[PDB]
């Protein structure tokens, strides 16, 4: 239709989300390790167990990084989501 | 009108200690 | 006190749960549901979808199990694209 879509507008709170994280410290564009952590910790406080441990965002920064800066770009961030969203969904079966 | 053409472990782990409801 | 972040991701599962029921298979997107998803509810981001030979090329870009369909997590791939490909151009 011509109203903006449910999913159209989950893809701009998306956009939006991230922008509210990676602008804080450093490259306003990436999310350094010390942000997508209180991203976790705050918005995805339903699906993600919390996180506390320094040993646990080495390791979830790892998996995300593909290019080797040792932080989270919005493609990045995407696949992220991605995996989580099939997550729930897997249980919801 | 901004439109294209249409041609272009620790997730387990926080996933599982989602845990709740006695 | 479900988040903004939440709610989107609860919206992909629930816009893909209503396209993938209509028709045949109640799991997964066949080629129609897919071109209907884009041209109903894409329509401020994707140019319409008008002729075949599209549909054919974005379900077989879509398509990794090669069973013609498209399941959730295709289609999350879908969004991600999508999605990456938006953030580009604002
Ligand atoms: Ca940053
Ligand atoms: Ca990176
Ligand atoms: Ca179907
Ligand atoms: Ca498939
Ligand atoms: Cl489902």
């Amino acid at each position: 239709g011509s109203h903006m879509s449910e999913l159209e507008k989950a893809m701009v709170a998306l956009i939006d989300v991230f922008h509210q994280y990676s602008g804080r410290e450093g490259d306003k564009h990436k999310l350094k390790k010390s942000e997508l952590k209180e991203l976790i910790n705050n918005e995805l406080s339903h699906f993600l167990e919390e996180i506390k441990e320094q040993e646990v965002v080495d390791k979830v920064m790892e998996t995300l990084d593909n290019d080797g800066d040792g932080e989270c770009d919005f493609q990045e961030f995407m696949a992220f989501v991605a995996m989580v969203t099939t997550a729930c969904h897997e249980f919801f079966e | 009108g901004a439109m294209a053409a249409t041609y272009s472990e620790s997730s387990i782990l926080a996933q599982r200690r989602v845990r709740k409801l006695p």
